[PDB]
């Protein structure tokens, strides 16, 4: 619109982002609802992922 | 200022639900932030509105893909 005439909008986030935003996303949102799903019915007992991130620390 | 989401967990149930899902609610409205940002930008320089982001932890995935 006048001040923003484009482009090439096809690849501008490139095609190797666009594969990557999808699996990254994909990955956050299915351990989003699935990983809580088994964590607050289930109490992540069949599960039991503690991945290494364990530094969970505020005041010691 | 929070929300306390988790009543009836107990102490590992309440840790996991807190620090692992903070942390992926946050990379992926981040992710997508970053690049959706960047995307609308390059094609066309446009008048960026409202964003929360404020202190970086340096990311960054700028690569590309041959044209096909």
């Amino acid at each position: 619109m006048n001040l923003s005439e484009d482009c090439s909008q096809s690849d501008i986030l490139t095609t190797q982002q666009r594969a990557t935003m999808k699996y990254n996303l994909i990955k956050l949102q299915q351990e989003m609802a699935h990983l809580e799903a088994v964590l607050e019915q289930r109490g992540n007992q069949p599960s039991g992922h503690s991945p290494s991130l364990e530094h969970h620390h505020h005041h010691h | 200022m929070e929300e306390l989401s988790g009543k009836p967990l107990s102490y590992a149930e309440k840790e996991k639900l807190k620090e692992k899902l903070a942390f992926l609610k946050k990379e992926y409205s981040r992710t997508l932030a970053r690049l959706q940002r960047a995307k609308r930008a390059e094609k066309a320089k446009n008048s960026k509105k409202a964003i929360e982001d404020g202190v970086p932890q340096p990311e960054a995935l700028e690569h590309h893909h041959h044209h096909h």
